[PDB]
């Protein structure tokens, strides 16, 4: 019955669309991203580490 | 009622089909994952602890 | 026999018609959806061996992020990545949740699912569509301006084609909702379709569409969620 | 006789119209945007990954069409504009 | 017989013409305007960046004609002209 | 006259285009990833196994379709829509 | 039955047919020339000035075929030639 | 008038549509496939051998999307559903 | 049932056809043709001044064919052949 | 009203049909592997005399599927199935 | 009614037909030479003359076959084969 | 209202369907065996003798197709089978 006529639906829908946009928007990126860039900087200072080691027992070798 | 009993069948052998194909690969993808963290996370404390050896050289010295 | 439309549990309220049934298969999927948020609300950890959760979240989050990376700098738009991500995982969710084994015989010779796929309403695609279509020109007014918003979009890349581009606008809106609808609301007929053969045969035919349906909404997701991703990025294009 | 007879005969014939229509676009389409990403596969067959996000983006305009049209072809078939 | 009845069958086949060539239309361009995308991404996917213009200036002229074309049959469909 | 005649030839007529256009679609998409296929085999033949995760992608988003028209021919031919 | 209903059916047959066929043509001819400007993109970088010129006279063509089909549309619809 | 006159009538039409739709698919695609076949065997006399694999498959799932027609045809003319 | 009524809605019908195969082949030759000027002018710009020579003559075989089947359009519209 | 009339006239229209698909595929693919022979033949003209194995198995068969509908078209003008 | 009208409106919407597929024809088969003209012309600048020859050929071909269909055109509309 | 008329009608329709699809096919078949043959000629002007020979061999499969489907349509607008 010009099913493709829209309804009052659309309003509800979005309402309830939104509530997740909340939810997805408040307690999953944020903390992701967070996540993210710790693995990040993780990441990163395991290799300055390594490196800053090897140059520290380069210098107390030859210090 | 009968063609309820047919797609029954239906999602019998969708989930057949996708434990024994589809689930395999997955879950060996999210292990291989999980894997690569926990051994990222073994490498930073071992990058820590040669970091404190270097450092207590450095004070052998 | 088999009907379309013809939606369950429609209910009148302030003189406005609802198709009861949408709402529910909606709020379900919602109920779902942020049933995970949840879960990895009270699961994520940083340090820790990554859950089946946090993996497929952060699989996601990082698809979603290179994607706007690719197209234009998070720096600019950051909330283009929750509201992707948002949109991806509710499409997935809702056509995944239209595959389980809920169809049944109503007595009549026609078909009916306990569950039906939200994308099968036009009230459902329409919403995620002009919701979609107003973020990103609100968006790009913030970007541009008030008043040089429109006179971009007239102008577009090449000003002689004044016209055609406007055309391109109406269309952005349109061609996200009815593609959608046109991939749900056809697999919404196959499966009706195959419920007029018999039981002993049935399962095949409904077998194969279903399974086949599956990708089809892993696809219809993703490239919902890129395709505004990238209305984004060109909106705010300074 | 019946004028609903009439209409509904057309309204077939469009709709049969619209689904043609509509499969060709989408088979040619999606047979070519194939065709660039399994050459693009064979050429480098580590940049897999990389190929896929544009190939599905250009699926999706090239099912788009298609798509729409199957929309309104059930708008054609099932609830005819004008039937009286 | 009731003119308007031929009338509006005649309307609904002329838009299953104009929206099965639209289909066709757009389909196939989408279809190679999204080759040449995955060519030029296979190329070297750095060009990625610059590619996207000229291939949403492409399928906006396209998707223009087949939205112009949707319109026009949606006119047929819904006020069809000459109907009394 | 019997307007369920009619209705029939109509529906007869919608779903041989159906069928006829997707059979044109599946047979030129099929044929051109196949073409694309045939090329990156001969191109290296080292990497078989690898190309066929495109081409059967490709068939999938392509056969799908074909199978689709099918399926609304079978609802034309058999529960045509508005018979009476 | 009124000759109009007749003369109104085949008029909106043509423009029918006159709409798909400019749909087609314009939709793939503007995929093909964006298969070209992509691709001379794509190999150029600093082409994408140059290349404007020569494609959008493509353009300006296609369009051409496709723009002078509607107008002629129009009038089959609006001021059927032959109308009584 | 016969009812079952315009049955057949349409059927046959639509049986034409069929297996003309087929005929094109088919024709076109195993044109494309072989063109592959001719240039890889072309540039690499030794390869025919293992060209064919894939090749098959390619016209193997053509023909039967023309294949499928027929016995759909052969369906529509001689045992025309809905026809009393 | 004016005779001339039928005959117009037939000419009405040939017109469309007329115009539609012209649509799609003006589209198609045109954006081919500008396709290669594309590709060429990409190649080597100094060609650009060249390039126009040919690329005229086939926009001129092509536009030519189109323009013709106007003419013969409105032959059929405007002035129907054994009009009655 | 003679119902053969009628039944003659869809027979015609489907043969017409048939004869139409079956020439359009059958000359696009046989264009497009004599394409490739030439292409190969050029590339290395040595090789023409092994190209032709493959060359007849893609028009040989192209042929085949065209002369196919031949036979069924046959039927539907000389031995019109449903015919009274 | 008047047979000769019937047979009139059948033999316009067979002339429509036949100028519909041959410009079609016309414009695909001469934008593909002009195609292959001018991507020759800017590879091989010296060579234009040259390439004139095959393309004049191939032209040679397309054209007559369109000038040919649009004989028979005449034939249908002018002097309609079963008039009476 | 003459049977003969009706006949006459759909005899002249599916003459016009045969010699559109035999003009689409001539036209795209020998337009792209002429791309082949002038690609070929500019690549290596020393085989342009030799380059002739394949050219001949599609050439005369594709307008053998075309002047089949001509001597059909022939058969149908002038002896038109089933006269009665």
């Amino acid at each position: 019955s010009n099913f493709l006529i829209p309804n009052g639906t659309f309003f509800a829908v979005l309402i309830i669309f939104l509530i997740v946009l909340g939810v997805i928007s408040k307690w999953v990126v944020p903390p992701i991203s967070k996540v993210l860039a710790e693995r990040e900087a993780m990441l990163a200072k395991t290799a300055a580490d390594n490196r800053k080691s090897a140059e520290q027992v380069a210098a107390a070798q030859a210090d | 009622m009968s063609i309820f009993i047919g797609q029954l069948i239906g999602f019998a052998v969708i989930a057949f089909i996708i434990v024994k194909w589809v689930v395999p690969p997955v879950r060996t993808l999210m292990r291989n994952q999980q894997e690569a963290v926990r051994a990222a996370l073994a490498e930073s404390a071992e990058a820590a602890k040669k970091l404190a050896d270097a450092d207590a050289m450095h004070a052998k010295a | 026999a088999i009907h379309v439309g013809h939606h369950t549990l429609v209910f009148e309220l302030f003189g406005m018609t609802f198709n009861g049934d949408t709402i529910l298969a909606t709020a379900v999927t919602a109920v779902i959806v942020i049933a995970l948020a949840f879960y990895l609300r009270a699961k994520v950890t940083s340090t820790g061996v990554p859950s089946g959760v946090q993996l497929f979240w952060e699989a996601l989050t990082i698809q979603m992020r290179q994607q706007i990376e690719g197209s234009i700098g998070m720096k600019i738009a950051p909330f283009v990545l929750p509201l992707s991500v948002t949109i991806f995982v509710f499409i997935l969710i809702s056509n995944w949740l239209a595959v389980l084994p809920l169809q049944y015989g109503g007595a009549d010779g026609a078909a009916a699912e306990l569950y039906k796929a939200p994308a099968s309403d036009i009230n459902f695609v329409l919403a995620l569509a002009l919701f979609v279509f107003v973020c990103y020109h609100a968006a790009g007014i913030w970007r541009r301006g008030i008043v040089g918003h429109p006179i971009k979009v007239v102008k577009g890349h090449v000003a002689f084609l004044a016209p055609i581009n406007i055309v391109e606008e109406l269309a952005k809106p349109i061609s996200l909702a009815l593609r959608l609808f046109g991939n749900i609301f056809a697999g919404g007929i196959l499966v009706a379709l195959i419920a007029m053969f018999p039981w002993y045969i049935q399962w095949f035919p409904n077998a194969v569409w279903k399974t086949f349906d599956l990708f089809v909404g892993l696809i219809q997701a993703f490239i919902f969620s890129l395709l505004t991703i990238l209305y984004f990025s060109q909106s705010m294009e300074l | 006789l019946d004028p609903n007879a009439i209409i509904t005969a057309g309204a077939l014939i469009g709709g049969g119209l619209i689904m043609g229509g509509g499969a060709i676009g989408a088979g040619i389409g999606d047979g070519i945007a194939g065709n660039a990403l399994i050459s693009g596969i064979a050429r480098q067959p580590e940049a897999q990954g990389r190929l896929f996000t544009p190939f599905f983006i250009t699926v999706g305009l090239v099912e788009a069409a298609y798509f729409i049209n199957l929309a309104f072809m059930a708008l054609f078939v099932f609830a005819t504009p004008g039937l009286q």
